């Protein structure tokens, strides 16, 4: 069971500065 | 009332038409850090009657709550 997700979220560099 | 989603570069659908009264958004970060904690802001709930200390949100009533991330706020 890997995944090493993160934990929090975040805010800069969202995807769409595309 | 409106709040701009995400922002941080672009822009989004804002505006929240549900719960006309705050817009939400706070951060995480872990005591007053002031540069670490990089998280983000919920975005609009219904109300902030509440007043606890460490949670993540309160609430944000106008139309520019959104601060800067966490790594490079300004």
């Amino acid at each position: 069971y890997r995944g090493w997700k993160h934990w929090v979220y975040y805010t800069c560099c969202p995807d769409t500065p595309y | 009332i409106v709040c701009h989603t995400t922002a941080t570069s672009p822009i989004s659908a804002v505006t929240c038409p549900p719960g006309e009264n705050l817009c939400y958004r706070k951060m995480w970060c872990d005591a007053f850090c002031s540069s670490r904690g990089k998280v983000v802001e919920l975005g609009c709930a219904a109300t902030c009657p509440s007043k606890k200390p460490y949670e993540e949100v309160t609430c944000c009533s106008t139309d520019k709550c959104n601060p800067h991330p966490k790594q490079r706020p300004g």
